[PDB]
């Protein structure tokens, strides 16, 4: 099997600033009728890969011309002249040459924002869900830049681990910002039989970590 | 244009056996080939397999040569990927896409079909359970537990309320049950003056919740 190698993997770019993906090939990919089959495919959230860039540099029909390819034999460049809001989703590189055919891993293009600190938000479980025999505690972080966040939760100052589950919305297309879900699932029982709870969240837009609590 | 159509999503036990179905129009079909490629949740695109629908030609991945059967039907114009002993971690978004009539050219993979979600898991089909997360600015949502499979749908007020509203992506929970929140900003002020009802749809049970969403 080839190996594709991508890099980077994560690219955030200034809005309207150029943006430069590299693949690498473990062969080179030259195929028996002289041409090196080396594509490019973009995949935008929620929707089904699309053709970019076919044989290194050739660009597909319907492909804005801020899109152009390059490369050697084994290595390549995805170039885009100005990244556009409508550019963000996950890029991969294929070879199409020796099959099984093979994907590099992706390379997720985001737009580079100022950075935002999270608005944060706790909620208590529903009476409805507590007459079920199950607790859910969730922690919201709000609209902030960039992606990596932190969640602590503390039950009565216990630090919590291994019973939460975490969730993160795709980069919102307007004001290029993240939120972040952060769920503790307790047994009514244990959840009746403490006090406080607490969701401490740390990120860079933050200069100390932030706490929000109730008291049962 | 060129359009490829598949078939809609399946759900199925693991051990079962499915036929996934992708129509071709605006071309030749039987001048070309068909690859399939699927994407499970939170990883890239892998390469399954080819077939022309020229001379019936075949390839697969090793991983995939002794589950997989792929035919084309020239008088339909139509792909299928026949997969044998689903496993749970078939649950994919499988893909079939136009590809090279044989040997002569590499890989083309021009035009894509639209996906069909297939979810394989021990779980039964059941709706959601809906509970409120209840509220300058602040925060109210709908937690949308324990449904089974994919995909749900959330609006607030019939589709009224979009300005800030996140709906997440869903987590799948140990009991094999999916999991989700959608969440809206709104100002304090319209708390005790304004309604907020989240509206959940989940096609696969056909079930439907509204949920009144309380200070």
């Amino acid at each position: 099997d080839i190996v594709m190698t991508q890099s980077p993997l994560s690219l955030p770019v200034t809005l309207g600033q150029p943006a430069s993906i590299s693949c690498r090939s473990s062969r080179g990919l030259l195929y028996i009728d002289g041409n090196t089959y080396l594509n490019w495919f973009q995949q935008r959230p929620g929707q089904s890969p699309r053709r970019l860039i076919h044989n290194v540099s050739n660009r597909d029909s319907g492909v804005p011309d801020r899109f152009s390819g390059s490369g050697s034999r084994t290595d390549f460049t995805l170039k885009i002249s100005r990244v556009e809001a409508e550019d963000v989703g996950v890029y991969y590189c294929m070879q199409g040459t020796y099959w099984p055919f093979t994907f590099g891993q992706g390379t997720k293009v985001e737009i580079k924002r100022t950075v935002a600190a999270p608005s944060v938000f706790i909620f208590p479980p529903s009476d409805e869900q507590l007459k079920s025999g199950t607790a859910s505690v969730v922690c919201l972080l709000n609209n902030f830049y960039p992606r990596e966040a932190k969640v602590q939760w503390k039950v009565d100052n216990a630090l919590q681990s291994g019973n939460s589950q975490e969730s993160v919305t795709e980069q919102d297309s307007k004001d290029s910002t993240y939120s972040l879900s952060s769920t503790l699932t307790l047994s009514k029982a244990d959840y009746e039989k403490h006090k406080v709870y607490a969701c401490e969240v740390t990120h860079q837009g933050l200069s100390s970590p932030v706490t929000k609590s109730f008291n049962r | 244009e060129v359009q490829l159509v598949q078939s809609g999503p399946e759900v199925k036990k693991p051990g079962a056996s499915i036929k996934v179905s992708c129509r071709a129009s605006g071309y030749t079909f039987s001048n070309y080939g068909i690859t399939w490629v699927r994407q499970a949740p939170g990883q890239g695109l892998e390469w399954m397999g080819w077939i022309s629908a020229y001379n019936g030609h075949t390839n697969s991945a090793q991983k995939f040569q002794g589950r997989v059967t792929m035919t084309t039907d020239t008088s339909t114009s139509t792909a299928y990927m026949e997969v044998r002993s689903l496993r749970s971690d078939d649950t994919a978004v499988y893909y079939c896409a136009r590809d090279r009539r044989d040997l002569l050219t590499g890989s083309l993979g021009d035009y894509w079909g639209q996906g069909t979600l297939v979810t394989v898991s021990s779980a039964s089909t059941k709706g959601p359970s809906v509970f409120p997360l209840a509220p300058g600015t602040a925060a109210l949502g709908c937690l949308v537990k324990d449904y089974f499979p994919e995909p749900v749908t959330v609006s607030w007020n019939s589709g009224a309320l979009t300005s800030g509203v996140h709906t997440f992506p869903a987590v799948l929970q140990s009991s094999g049950l999916y999991s989700l929140s959608s969440v809206v900003t709104v100002p304090s002020s319209s708390l005790g003056t304004q309604t907020y009802i989240c509206n959940v749809n989940h096609k696969p049970s056909n079930t439907k919740v509204d949920k009144r969403v309380e200070p």
